[PDB]
């Protein structure tokens, strides 16, 4: 089958550059187009470029002229997308995307999986784990709600479990998001019925393994 | 040299559903963790293995992208694509994320967590307002000083899935101890579906 296999999520500092890969199999190398595009968090699909793996000419998008090369070594079926000087906007999933030469018309059959790239001024660092006290959901219905933040960290990703995993009903763990600080967030909450304050315990089991961070949070409900 | 394609359409099951594109026309569905797949070239042509609910049409400046007995399996985010051949380059719209309204609406239930003992030892606040419970899955958030809109150190997740099929959402308003003392309070303002739900948080008093 035709198959196009890109290379890993990549963590990078401004002013950096990055090299991603597209390896192409099932089909003639030389005989179809390679584009790529970009998609950044929040943002739409964005056109990078385009390379002729026959003679290796390329034509580029107008913002992206003078940071971005693209290459291809026909003996091992790879296309390269390099971006230099990164900046944090260059946060993206970057795909590579064949296009049939037959018209001229430029539109894409088959993508790779994707690449993230991340661009950050963050080192590694673990995330401080705040609570997040238990305030009425429903004083109708009952229902308090409770949490844990789970504070600057870098790089992705973080486990939030409830009570190490008996406490999965009414528990959401939400997306990280990557702040202008250029460190991670998130948070993890759980909707509780309100006469179980005081009475259960509720600890969030935080773990970031690439800094060795391993937190149990208790969350105790508010009192003067 | 521009194609705009409006952010958001919906539309109930079994019904038909268009996306505009205004400026040849291609459409792109993104499913998520799946790479993205033309179901309309050319305008009009429907490439083999796209099912046959799925239609396009182009009149002047505007195509349009329409589907037929609209199935809850259709939500996804819809790009359409061009030829720029004045630039020889590729353009692409903006996005359109379709909605399926599969179950009625549901207002959210708001709750806003004042900065944590712990974080104001670190000399550091954050606001966390959940936004739980809520259907279709799009919200606006605005927070407010006082009664003035805060305009920076706003961080907000796009709507997630919880576990009983209503969705969630979660805001961050990043600020000083000083700010946080400085205020009488401050203020989470949602808006789901034209109406709005807001809480507030003040220091705690003993
Ligand atoms: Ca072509």
């Amino acid at each position: 089958q035709v198959q196009l296999v890109q290379s890993g999520a990549e963590v990078k500092k401004p002013g950096a550059s990055v090299k991603v890969s597209c390896k192409a199999s099932g089909y003639t190398f030389t005989s179809y187009y390679m584009h790529w595009v970009r998609q950044a968090p929040g943002q739409g699909l964005e056109w990078m470029g385009i390379i002729n793996p026959s003679g290796g000419s390329t034509s580029y998008a107008q913002k992206f002229q003078g940071r971005v090369t693209m290459t291809r070594d026909t003996s091992t079926s790879t296309v390269y997308m390099e971006l230099s000087s990164l900046r944090s906007e260059d946060t993206a999933v970057y795909y590579c995307a064949r296009d049939d030469p037959g018209g001229g018309e430029y539109y894409f059959d088959y993508w790779g999986q994707g690449t993230l790239v991340t661009v950050s001024s963050a080192s590694t660092k673990g995330p401080s784990v705040f609570p997040l006290a238990p305030s009425s959901k429903s004083t109708s219905g009952g229902t308090a709600a409770l949490g844990c933040l789970v504070k600057d960290y870098f790089p992705e990703p973080v486990t939030v479990s409830w009570n190490s995993g008996a406490l999965t009903s009414g528990v959401h763990t939400f997306p990280a998001v990557l702040q202008s600080s250029g460190l991670y967030s998130l948070s993890s909450v759980v909707t509780v019925p309100s006469s179980s304050l005081g009475t259960q315990t509720y600890i969030c089991n935080v773990n970031h393994k690439p800094s060795n961070t391993k937190v149990d949070k208790k969350v105790e409900p508010k009192s003067c | 040299s521009v194609l705009t394609q409006p952010p958001s359409v919906s539309g109930a099951p079994g019904q038909r559903v268009t996306i505009s594109c205004t400026g040849d026309v291609h459409w792109y569905q993104l499913l998520p963790g799946a790479a993205p797949k033309l179901l309309i070239s050319h305008n009009t042509h429907r490439p083999s293995g796209v099912p046959d609910r799925f239609s396009g049409s182009k009149s002047g400046a505007s195509a349009s992208l329409a589907i037929t007995g609209l199935q809850a399996e259709d939500e996804a985010d819809y790009y359409c694509q061009s030829h720029d051949s004045s630039l020889s380059a590729v353009v692409f719209g903006g996005g359109t994320k379709l909605t399926v309204l599969s179950q009625p609406k549901a207002a959210p239930s708001v709750t806003l967590f004042p900065p944590s003992s712990e974080e104001l030892q670190a000399n550091k606040a954050t606001l966390v307002c959940l936004i739980s419970d809520f259907y279709p899955g799009a919200v606006t958030v605005a927070w407010k000083a006082d009664s003035s809109p805060v305009k920076a150190g706003v961080e907000t997740t796009t709507p997630s899935k919880q576990s009983n099929n209503k969705y969630a959402a979660s805001s961050y308003l990043s600020l000083t101890p000083e700010q946080w003392k400085s205020h009488r309070s401050y203020s989470c303002q949602v808006t789901h579906e034209g109406s709005t739900v807001e809480k507030t948080v003040a220091p705690t008093e003993c």
